[PDB]
RNA sequence: GUUUGACCUCAAAUCAGGUAGGAGUACCCGCUGAACUUAAGCAUAUCAAUAAGCGGAGGAAAAGAAACCAACCGGGAUUGCCUUAGUAACGGCGAGUGAAGCGGCAAAAGCUCAAAUUUGAAAUCUGGUACCUUCGGUGCCCGAGUUGUAAUUUGGAGAGGG
RNA sequence: GUUCUUUGUAAAGUGCCUUCGAAGAGUCGAGUUGUUUGGGAAUGCAGCUCUAAGUGGGUGGUUCCAUCUAAAGCUAA
RNA sequence: AUGGUGAA
């Protein structure tokens, strides 16, 4: 309907090329690292930073043992088409809505994909009082409904269904589901699928007199905060996502 | 009577401005006025009338937060019986047998429950379906309490009286 | 008819010329009473306790003009809808005579809009950063064939 | 007799800060025309219209391009004497703050959402957690009631009996 | 973009901050304004550029610092008196009408704007609120103002610099 | 007469050199209609009709010379 | 003549 500027096509053109070739190199260097291609690197290791807040950066070597995080999507870059190479990943973990998130473990091999997209996702270590809220307090799961249809995808009404679904491996409530998630459970993965999306509640939604001005205060924070650094060996950055 | 201007003395640009006058060393040097409204400003802030932006700080993030610290009520011991248009609340009574685990008399046949099911709202006096649920886990989440409570808020201002 | 120096006007920046104007000029905006106003008692604070000169465009009607005739103002605008007409009939023509590029732009509320105004009739700029001037530079070259050529007989249209 | 039209039309006053009004007086309805003339004086319509005139000043703001003065304007900005004649004396507070603690307790288990800020559910949570700090260590729960819709909770506050509904 | 915001024009309020009516009226500053009455006559001449009529101020008012008067070897604000002078001048040159410079005295204060960009910082002011030492002093807010509030300056020049 | 601030790289007083260095328009005035007039050269006032320029304009002068810069405003005696 | 009064 609405009629397409020059302007904004070309910025959109310019900012999908930029990104390619930042994702083509990223590929290429994390594929030589698989490889074991250390005669010829920036860095033969590799870091997570961390933003704490008066604001301050922490770095630290990455670790190689697994835990609980959570990722939520950015919304961004504000005008770059997702190459199919970053819009795969994103579509397999679900993770394309806007605002949705979802708990991932870490791993080895994940830690480079999410080094490729990390800047269009936030990523972080939840405390676990604040894993029990979300879980207890959000989380959709699909099932078939009454009978016929699966579209009631609202909440975890009843402890039954949690049994029903599965029945074997002891998931009868929600502190179960909870406990396999902050423990490094079997059933993390299962529950995980069943729990697909989680839709945190987005900002201020909407312009009004003073929610403009509180919107704006929010992108310009954001940029003091957050930051496209766009270097293929830019380290993971981590924030207290439970701040929401 | 209606014809074309004409450009003949616009046509030629000019080349040089139209006035020598010399410039002021204030278009090249910070003018005397702004000088002068800071050595105001610090004589204001010596002479106490006015303070630093720095105590400022701590007089907006360390000061007007010391709020409620008083005595609301105090010494109290009349009511509202002065003037007797003060309605009573009208406090919800107390439960009826709306228990997890009821008296299994109460439990609601199909029957009854189809009943139940079959009037609408505001005609609901008896305004929960009684069940039995020997575990805690089997207790079914209820999404009703929102509405509830709002009509319960409407109600409270919302009739006459 | 209107006589041929009215009509004159009607005939302003276009909506990407006037965007993109715009855009440069939002760069510049004069400080603000308040902000001046707290920079000073900052500066005072500072001084108690123990720069060049601040590019912003010129919008006074006198200021503007004083600017012009003497070469230095590098680009003016004019508002349109200008309620004594008789203030704004000579501003073009006698920038053509000094041979200092304009654009007309509509509504002087428009205007005032960017110099934290209600309304100030005209607006220049003489000083530009080197990060901004290449970008006013092009902006006053765009200018030209958008205005000056496509208008060369103004003075018809009665 | 007066009518809601009439008092609008007196107080010059907004439908939603007319409900608000009328909450904070519990000026139940036909309204009470001899208490909308005590009506007419209220420091809180007073804070209410100037509310109003700030917002129509920040969209001035916002729509002329100014950051700095709309966040001059936003900073640059209660209900603690209207408890004083609503409420004559302790015991009556007690006895009315069932429906207070009950809707606290129901907007602390509220999941963030556009439609209610994130602010106002931490600000019920932290005074439901106060509240539940505050019953454990006098212990003056004496009853405990499990229902389909919650536990009725009650509590004993000077003998009031209250009965607080926990979600 | 079918919304929304900037403004500009004019209304609405037993909203806040403000002023005028009238009286008095000898004199002052303007408008309108006749007749009896007279030389032998009424359109100029004369009652009269008056009384009455109308509008607006003070203890005094108006005027007051030249687009002045003069022709000399020049004076240097306005105003009142004597003189200039019953002269110059006007009029069936008669009857009658009727000025001014210069001179002397009383008193002599001269000034403020438009017309040049502060532009390296509307820095100006009213109003509201909060305090004080209240014919006023200050923190904060809004509005007025850029279609112009702020340094001098009315030709005796003045301004930017050394 | 006795005191507090005397502040701030502020104001402004004077000798010499350099560069700039504005001026009041339906206004003056030509004609006409009524008025003022002791007014021989309107001396003025109001309408009507057109409207002037800055090495210019106003009032006088004997060939031409003498003096100011209206069309903005304030001020006790 | 100017300023006013009321009415077969």
């Amino acid at each position: 309907n609405k009629f397409v500027r020059a302007e904004s096509i070309v910025a959109k053109t310019l900012a999908t090329s930029r990104e390619k070739e930042r994702i083509k190199r990223v590929s290429i260097l994390e594929d030589k690292k698989a490889k074991n291609e250390t005669q010829h690197i920036a860095s033969g290791k590799d870091f997570i930073l961390k933003i704490t807040e008066g604001l301050i950066r922490e770095k630290t070597t990455y670790d190689g043992k697994p835990a609980l995080l959570f990722i939520v999507r950015v919304r961004g870059p504000l005008a770059v088409n997702i190459p199919n190479k970053a819009f795969k990943i994103l579509s397999l973990l679900r993770l394309v809505e806007t605002n949705t998130g979802v708990f991932v473990k870490l791993t080895k091999n994940v830690y480079p994909l999410l080094k490729v997209i990390a800047p269009y996702v936030v990523i972080g270590k939840p405390s676990l009082s604040s894993i029990r809220s979300l879980i207890q307090k959000r989380g959709r799961i699909i099932y078939k409904g009454e009978n016929e249809a699966e579209p009631h995808e609202i909440v975890l009404n009843d402890n039954n269904i949690v049994e029903e679904q599965l029945g074997d491996h002891g998931i009868i409530c929600v502190e179960d589901i909870i406990h396999e998630i902050a423990t490094m459970g079997e059933s993390f993965s299962v529950c995980n699928f069943f729990l697909q999306p989680f839709k945190l509640n987005r900002e201020v939604s909407g312009f009004g007199s003073l929610n403009r001005l509180r919107k704006i205060k929010q992108r310009e924070a954001e940029s003091r905060t957050r930051q496209f650094s766009n270097a293929a060996t830019a380290p993971v950055i981590e924030v207290d996502i439970d701040s929401l | 009577p209606y014809e074309p201007l004409i450009d003949w003395f616009t046509r030629h640009e000019e080349v040089m401005p139209l006035t020598a006058v010399p410039e002021p060393k204030r278009r090249f040097v910070p003018s005397k006025n702004e000088a002068k409204r800071v050595m105001k400003i610090v004589r204001a802030i010596r002479e106490g009338r006015i303070i630093p932006p720095k105590k400022l700080k701590e007089m907006k993030e360390k000061e007007k937060i010391e709020n409620y610290q008083y005595d609301l009520w105090g010494d109290s011991t009349e009511t509202n019986d002065h003037v007797m248009h003060l309605r009573a609340p009208k406090l919800p009574p107390p439960t009826n047998e709306e228990s997890y685990n009821p008296p299994e008399e109460y439990l609601l046949s199909p029957e009854e429950k189809e009943a139940w099911e079959n009037t609408e709202y505001s005609e609901r006096e008896r305004n929960f379906i009684p069940q039995k649920y020997s575990a805690l886990r089997k207790v079914p989440g209820y999404g009703e309490s929102i509405r509830e409570r709002f009509e319960r808020s409407l109600d409270l201002y919302l009739a006459p009286r | 008819k209107v006589p041929p120096t009215i009509a004159q006007f009607q005939y302003t920046l276009d909506r990407n010329t006037a965007a993109e104007t715009f855009k440069l000029f939002n760069k510049y905006r004069p400080e603000t009473a308040a902000e001046k106003k707290e920079r000073l008692t900052k500066e005072a604070a500072a001084v108690a306790e123990g720069s060049p000169k601040p590019y912003a465009v010129k919008y006074g009607l006198n200021h503007v003009v004083a600017l012009i005739e003497n070469k230095k103002a590098k680009l003016v605008l004019i508002a349109n809808d200008v309620d004594p007409i008789e203030l704004v009939v000579f501003l073009p023509a006698l920038c053509k005579k000094m041979g200092v590029p304009y654009a007309i732009v509509k509504g002087k509320a428009r205007l005032g809009t960017l110099v934290n105004q209600k309304t100030s009739a005209v607006a220049a700029l003489t000083e530009v950063r080197a990060e901004d001037e290449a970008a006013l530079a092009k902006l006053v070259s765009t200018i030209d064939a958008n205005f000056a050529d496509k208008y060369d007989e103004v003075k018809k249209h009665w | 007799f007066i009518t809601r039209s009439q008092a609008v039309r007196k107080l010059q006053v907004s439908l939603a800060d007319f409900r608000r009004l009328c909450i904070f007086k519990g000026i139940y309805p036909f309204y009470y025309a001899k208490d909308i003339q005590y009506l007419m004086h209220e420091p809180v319509l007073a804070k209410f219209r100037e509310h109003k005139t700030f917002a129509r000043k920040l969209t001035r703001a916002l729509g002329r391009g100014e950051v700095s003065s709309a966040k001059r304007l936003e900073e640059n900005r209660t209900l603690d004497h209207i408890i004083k004649e609503r409420y004559p004396s302790f015991p009556d507070a007690i006895r009315d703050i069932d429906d207070a603690l009950n809707m606290l307790f129901l907007f602390s288990n509220l999941p963030s959402t556009n439609q209610v800020s994130s602010k106002i559910i931490n600000d019920a949570q932290k005074i439901c957690n106060q509240w539940l700090a505050y019953v454990a260590k006098e212990r003056l729960v004496r009853k405990v009631f499990v229902s389909i819709k919650g536990v009725y909770y009650q509590a004993n506050i000077k003998g009031e009996e209250v009965r607080w509904l926990v979600p």
